[PDB]
């Protein structure tokens, strides 16, 4: 009988379809004049209404693009799925809700790049002996998890200005270890040695002629090193379709923004590539160290997992930017960087063990929910993001998107796509607000007091403008 | 070392001059010199420090000058504390170094000296010694020579001179001199005799006495 | 105000040890460099050498290296010149020098400490009187105070009566031994036809001998 | 509030030279109020970055500014078996001024010095050293307490302690009312920081030039830690001065510290001897609490209020992202002798990299409802990032929580509009305290004048 | 660590 549909005395058939996801239309000529048009669609069907009359739409999701997860990510430069489906369709009337899937696997044996920059102040002396032969011990055991595997060499000191840097005597700024019986590199901002290459023994060869340089205070210049070799991306050699690793090692604290003054800098850092031909940073002399909020900027924006790889000494300080620098990882390194190996394994092994969901680009109508299936066909209520997987697992999750009213713009798309993954889900969406009838309208009809209003889907409407 | 040669080592002047003291030095010492006043008998004041400034209390009649290996010191209007010694002392490298040190006198009419000898004493003569003294009291200028004399014959063992400051209320000088003989060898001449010679006479300034004869 | 209270005059023995001290008051001795400053009549002022009383540090002259040794004491905010195998060459007055502003100069000086170094024992000074001969206007006399140790001596003519036209003459060591002479004038009715007595005092031996002055 | 953004008054410098980096309110003799300009980055005799101050007249177009003339050769004195040099090349001078009565102290940060004894040295480092003077009587005078004598050797032989070879005296800087000169240090004692304070009446009767090192025996410098919660801290990056302990005869100092603790930062309130009153921590790390420290009385009880900058605190928003905006704190002082408790209020930046809350300038009454106010800068905020200032009014329980005014850059990017920032002084005589604001980027300054409320 | 040369 009489439900929410009639009880709302609907003007027409686009006030009807509002009413709720369930209301239908008759637009028949030989309708019975104490007969609602705005009923369920077996009232209608019931009350002798012609059934190609009748407008209801019916939320819908089609998928579009439905590709396979790839079992192997070697082999082609880069056409690997990690993401399904990669696009589906999706309509929406007013106030209706519709529901959709979403998969998503770690796949195994994925493109890796590994940026080693290395802290080369005075401090360093011993580190630098310990790690001669990585390259190839490194390539040794990524052997086991990647085919595909570029490293590259960076070194940092600090700004080389006063009062950071050593100026007197005149032979001490080319040798600052002149009051000392020994000798240094002059002090150098940052410099990258080796571009990302696959020739591993290019990194042994390029290490063994790498020497310290030293500077004044204890906090050193990492963070214009960090952001350079996130930024300058034709240099350093990141690979558009590969797991981005920046082994950052230290054994001190570093400078932040502001810190800068100390020298007379004073002017912000831009987040700019300043290294030239010359392999040198450029602006270290001119330009303020970054700040965390930039420097999380540019990390997100090339898709650059940062590891802090620092002594016993300073792992609570660089645990605690960590946790402002989401993503970031630390890791322990032992006093002359020995376990750097096993550091930088272990550090993959926490990058590829989440699956954290993102959404770009969601209307201000639409609201979206989530249930995750991690661990092992577990379902969570309210939760976009697993945690504890491996390489090769697989995860899902379930979502419905509840659209408020009808909106303006009736054709808008989305994306759904994991943090630090390339492949994402495209979400087009349809708003079905109007019905079919109101296409082929009579205006200034005869039907309507000779040309006042305008005969739509079986009644009239005050036309434009009363 | 450096060494300052300061000038003039003395020199009498009177109220209301104007004085300069110049202090040379072995090389140049780029202003890093001061200067230094010790009122008789008494400690040493601060005048200038780095050349040209003053310590803080001094007046403003005192003025330092000078530059490179050459400076000087000098009082305007000068008043009647400011007769007393001064010397320059030189900090550009250790060690320290100090001038010879000058001297202000009062200036006044030259004076020639009260002469007047002494025999020895009773008390002393039968101790089994035996000294003359002869008193050369108030002359003007310092400048004053002794001799001895026994039977004529100049004697120069056994001489004890001591001169005094310029005395205050007369600006004069009085000097001291005692001949010291045993009681054997006094009692084997007659005659003693202490000259003295002074600018203001061209022909010394005698004054004797003979043994036994009185 | 500044000031720098150096401690009493010294008397010592040949190859024996003295320290003296230099008290500063009105302000810390941890402020400014100190320096000390031998004084004698002859040679004039020598620079023995400075200490910076923060850190201890010391500086000296390459002749008073081994002889003089140079020490401070924040807590009890002095400084001390210690001198040792003594000679009648280190006779002589010690005086303690601070600057006023600039970190290298001599403007601020103590009183002075003066340091006697000899072996003869207190002796009692032997006073003689000095009568003219067998006329003038004027007459002089004089008082001799001959053999004593040490200094000093305090000479007056009638108990301090007689002041104005008297004439003491300073000190002279002869041998281990001082002598000093002291004179007088007066009209030639004054004397002998009033009393004159010279009263030497010699607080050592505890010595207040007067001798009246007699003629011949 | 009431704040007049129509008819601005421009000042400006020569090209390059950051004029508008430090400034403030002067008072001559006769009461006449003028603008003192800090240019660190001015040309100096040799054609090279010197710095230079300039002393601003105030006229309702504004215009150029004669200059505030310091000496600017490098100086050497051959004493004491050592050589002394003074370098100012890039000293930076005019990177902060501050008056006091008729005098003002402008300081050069960077200006180096060094010793020489043989072959040895004291090494070539940033000591800073504050160029006083009284523009009518045209008298000079220098104060540098970090100067030493003390060659590398040493501090080597010593584990380098009572080191302020790195001080960058004047780097902040302030005055009691009794005319004591606070010099912030953030380099001193191996860049743990230090303040040196001396009265200013002592600084010119003891100086003399040429000298280079000399004596202020009434001067006091704070002292030396082995804790490591102080290495590295920057305390003196900014100073202030106030009163927190009831005590009117005593004046207590306000020090900020931005990386102290391990880049935690931390500003502390001390009394004339540097004993420790309160200490306030920071709320996260390289936020660079301590960048900025006001004190005022905000609530009208009489009782100096604290304000701390923190231009780079990252602000928590949805979906576990940080947004580095700025922060300002409030710390109301309690009645009687009681501990300041947690912030009163939080004033948060809203320009993403804006760095609300870098400068923090006292305005006195501005809208003259019984109520100090303050302004604070956001150098790169406004949506254009152009720059910004914002005003705040002070009422019975703090602050407002929403801006009464919000002052546009009117300079192009990059101006820096805001960095130095001086209220409190009625520079045109109308009853109203104005508002100056320093724009180094651009080699500017802008008066705004308050009018009466609308 | 208290410069730059290790613990
Ligand atoms: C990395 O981040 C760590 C986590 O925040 C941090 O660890 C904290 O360190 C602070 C500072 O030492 C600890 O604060 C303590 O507070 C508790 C009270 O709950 C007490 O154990 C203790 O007393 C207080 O100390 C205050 C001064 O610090 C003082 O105001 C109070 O009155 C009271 O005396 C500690 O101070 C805190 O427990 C730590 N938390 C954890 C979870 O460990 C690290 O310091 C930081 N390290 C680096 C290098 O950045
Ligand atoms: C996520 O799971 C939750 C809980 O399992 C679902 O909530 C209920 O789902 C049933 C499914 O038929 C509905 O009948 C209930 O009305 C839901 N109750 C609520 C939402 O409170 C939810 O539907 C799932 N969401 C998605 C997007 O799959
Ligand atoms: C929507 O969720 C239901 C559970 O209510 C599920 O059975 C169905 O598979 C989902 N629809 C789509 C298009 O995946
Ligand atoms: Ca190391
Ligand atoms: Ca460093
Ligand atoms: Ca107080
Ligand atoms: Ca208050
Ligand atoms: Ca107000
Ligand atoms: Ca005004
Ligand atoms: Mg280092």
């Amino acid at each position: 009988g009489p439900n929410i549909c009639t009880t709302r005395g609907v003007s027409s058939c686009q006030q009807c379809l509002a009413v709720s996801p369930m209301c239908a239309w008759c637009s028949d000529e030989a309708l019975p004049l104490g007969s609602p048009r705005c009923d369920l669609k077996e009232n209608l069907l019931k009350d002798n209404c012609a059934p190609e009359s009748i407008e209801f739409p019916v939320s819908e999701a089609r998928v579009l693009e439905d590709r396979p997860l790839s079992d192997k990510g070697s082999g082609d430069s880069s056409q690997v799925t990690q993401v399904s489906p990669q696009r589906i369709a999706l309509r929406l009337r007013p106030d209706d809700s519709k529901n959709f899937s979403i998969q998503v696997r770690q796949v195994e044996d994925y493109p890796v790049d590994i940026y080693y920059l290395m802290d080369l102040s005075y401090s360093m002396k011993d580190d630098l002996w310990s790690i001669q032969n990585l390259g190839t011990k490194l390539a040794t055991q990524m052997r086991k998890l990647t085919s595909n595997l570029r490293i590259g060499f960076g070194a940092f000191v600090d700004k080389p200005v006063s009062p950071y840097m050593y100026i007197s005597p005149p032979e001490a700024l080319e040798n600052p270890c002149y009051d000392m019986k020994t000798t240094c590199l002059p002090m150098f901002g940052y410099k990258h040695v080796l571009t990302l290459t696959d020739q591993v023994t290019r990194f042994n060869e390029e290490v063994k002629k790498q020497s310290v340089s030293r500077n004044r205070d204890a906090p050193e210049g990492g963070f214009d090193a960090i952001m350079q070799a996130t930024v300058c991306d034709e240099k350093i050699g990141w690979r558009n379709d590969a797991s981005h690793l920046l082994v950052f090692t230290t054994d001190a604290k570093t400078h932040i923004a502001l810190d800068g003054r100390l020298a007379g800098i004073v002017q912000p850092n831009d987040g700019q590539c300043h290294v030239g031909s010359d392999n040198h940073y450029s602006a270290s002399t001119t330009m303020d160290y970054p700040s965390l909020g930039l420097m999380t900027e540019k990390l997100s924006q090339k898709n650059i997992n940062l590891i802090f790889a620092v002594t016993e000494n300073v792992v609570n300080l660089y645990q605690n930017y960590s946790e402002l620098i989401p993503g970031t990882t630390v890791g322990v390194l032992s006093m002359d960087s020995s376990n750097v190996l096993q550091l930088i394994v272990d550090a993959y092994g926490k990058i590829r063990s989440k699956v954290e969901l993102e959404v770009r680009d969601l209307p201000e109508e639409l609201s979206l929910s989530f249930n995750a299936t991690c661990l092992n066909n577990e379902v969570i209520p309210g939760l976009k993001s697993c945690m504890g997987l491996k390489i090769g697992d697989t995860v899902s999750f379930s979502i419905e998107a509840k659209v408020r009213g009808c909106p303006q713009e009736k054709e808008k798309s989305f994306t759904i796509k994991p943090v630090g993954f390339k492949d994402s889900l495209i979400v087009q969406v349809t708003f079905d607000c109007d019905c079919a009838c109101q296409a082929q309208a009579e205006p200034n009809s005869h039907r309507c007091n000779n040309g006042n209003g305008t005969f739509e889907c079986g009644v009239c409407r005050c036309g434009p403008g009363w | 070392d450096i060494l300052m040669t300061q000038s003039p080592s003395s020199m009498s002047v009177s109220l209301g001059d104007t004085v300069s003291i110049t202090c040379h030095a072995s090389q140049g010492i780029s202003s890093n010199i001061g200067w230094l006043q010790q009122k008789p008998g008494k400690s040493f004041m601060g005048l200038i420090y780095y050349g040209t400034n003053l310590v803080d209390g001094v007046p403003s009649r005192f003025s330092g000058s000078g530059s490179g290996a050459d400076y000087s010191l000098t009082i305007s209007s000068l008043d009647s504390e400011d007769f007393a010694d001064y010397y320059c002392v030189q900090y550009a490298q250790l060690p320290y170094t100090f001038g010879g040190g000058t001297k202000l006198e009062i200036k006044r009419a030259d004076a020639a000296p009260t002469v007047s000898i002494f025999p020895p004493s009773s008390e002393q003569l039968t101790s089994g010694g035996a000294s003359v003294v002869c008193f050369l009291n108030n002359f003007y200028p310092k400048d004053i020579n002794v001799k001895w004399k026994i039977d004529g014959s100049e004697r120069q063992n056994g001489v004890l001179n001591s001169w005094t400051d310029q005395d205050s209320k007369d600006s004069t000088y009085s000097m001291s001199s005692t001949l010291t003989l045993t009681k054997d060898e006094y009692e084997r001449h007659n005659s003693y005799t202490c000259e003295a010679t002074h600018k203001t006479s061209t022909s010394p300034i005698v004054k004797s006495f003979n043994r036994n004869e009185c | 105000e500044v000031q720098l209270q150096q401690s009493g005059a010294e008397l010592v023995k040949p190859g024996a040890s003295v320290k003296l001290s230099c008290t500063a008051s009105g302000f810390n001795i941890k402020d400014t460099y100190v320096h000390w400053v031998k004084q004698r009549p002859e040679q004039g002022l020598e620079w023995i050498g400075r200490i910076d009383p923060a850190n201890g540090y010391t500086k000296y002259d390459p002749k008073f290296q081994g002889k003089a040794t140079i020490t401070a004491d924040t807590s009890s905010n002095t400084a001390y010149l210690q001198l040792s195998s003594l000679t009648s060459e280190d006779t002589a007055v010690y005086y303690c020098v601070r600057p006023l502003y600039d970190y290298y100069a001599m403007d601020y000086w103590g009183q002075g400490t003066s340091v006697t170094v000899s072996s003869a024992k207190t002796t009692a000074p032997s006073v003689y009187p000095l009568a003219p001969v067998c006329t003038g206007s004027s007459v002089t006399l004089g008082c001799l105070v001959k053999g004593y140790f040490p200094e000093p001596v305090t000479l007056t003519w009638n108990s301090g009566s007689l002041s104005s036209g008297v004439h003491t003459f300073p000190a002279v060591l002869q041998s281990d031994l001082y002598t000093l002479s002291s004179s007088v004038t007066v009209t030639s009715s004054t004397w002998p036809s009033q009393s004159i007595t010279c009263n030497v005092a010699h607080p050592a031996s505890s010595t207040k001998v007067d001798k009246k002055i007699e003629p011949r | 509030l009431n704040l007049d953004p129509v008819q601005l008054t421009f000042y400006a410098g020569p090209n390059g030279s950051q004029f508008g980096f430090s400034l403030d309110f002067h008072k001559d003799s006769h009461g006449r109020v003028a603008i003192v300009v800090g240019a660190p980055r001015t040309l100096g005799p040799s054609q090279e970055e010197t710095g230079g101050v300039f002393l601003c007249p105030w006229r309702a177009e504004g215009g150029q500014c004669p200059s505030l003339l310091f000496d600017l050769r490098d100086e050497t004195r051959n004493v004491g078996s050592q050589t002394l040099q003074t370098f100012k090349a890039r000293q930076g001078l005019g990177a902060s001024v501050v008056s006091w009565s008729d005098v003002i102290v402008a300081c050069a940060p960077w200006q180096h010095w060094n010793v020489l004894e043989k072959t040895e040295e004291a090494e070539k480092t940033p000591v800073g050293s504050c160029f006083l003077a009284q523009p009518e009587s045209g008298r000079r005078a220098e104060y540098s307490p970090c100067r030493g004598n003390t060659l590398s050797r040493i501090y080597v032989e010593n584990d380098f302690s009572w080191d302020k070879r790195y001080c960058e005296a004047g780097f902040s800087s302030v005055v009691t009312q009794a005319g004591e000169l606070v010099l912030g240090a953030p380099g001193g004692y191996y860049f743990l920081g230090l303040l040196a304070q001396a009265p200013v009446a002592d600084i010119f009767s003891s100086y003399r030039p040429g000298i280079l090192l000399w004596h202020v025996s009434s001067q006091s410098l704070s002292f030396d830690s082995s804790n490591p919660e102080y290495f590295d801290g920057y305390w003196g990056y900014s100073v202030a001065v106030g009163e927190f302990d009831g005590d009117l005869n005593t004046t207590e100092y306000v020090v900020g510290a931005p990386t102290w603790s391990w880049t935690l930062g931390a500003v502390e309130i001390l009394d004339s001897y540097y004993q420790r009153l309160h200490r306030l921590r920071g709320e996260q790390m390289a936020s660079y609490f301590g960048h900025s420290v006001a004190v005022t009385d905000v609530n009208g009880d009489g009782r100096h209020d604290l304000l701390v900058g923190a231009p780079l605190y990252m602000e928590s928003r949805a979906d576990r992202k940080l947004a580095e905006v700025g922060r300002v704190y409030l710390f109301l002082q309690p009645r009687g002798p009681h501990a300041l408790g947690a912030p009163s209020l939080l004033l948060t930046g809203t320009q993403l990299y804006g760095r609300f809350g870098s400068a923090i300038a006292p305005l006195g009454d501005l809208d003259r409802d019984g109520y100090n106010d303050i302004a604070v800068a956001a150098p790169y905020g406004g949506p254009s990032g152009r720059g910004q200032v914002l005003v705040f009014l002070g009422q019975s329980e703090g602050l407002r929580s929403r801006p009464s005014q919000v002052l546009d850059s009117p300079f192009p990017t990059g101006s820096a509009f805001g960095f130095s920032l001086r209220g409190a002084v009625d520079i045109d005589d109308n009853g109203y305290p104005d508002l100056i604001v320093g724009a180094y980027g651009a080699n500017q300054v802008a008066v705004y004048r308050a009018q009466p409320v609308v | 660590x208290r410069g730059d040369w290790p613990c």
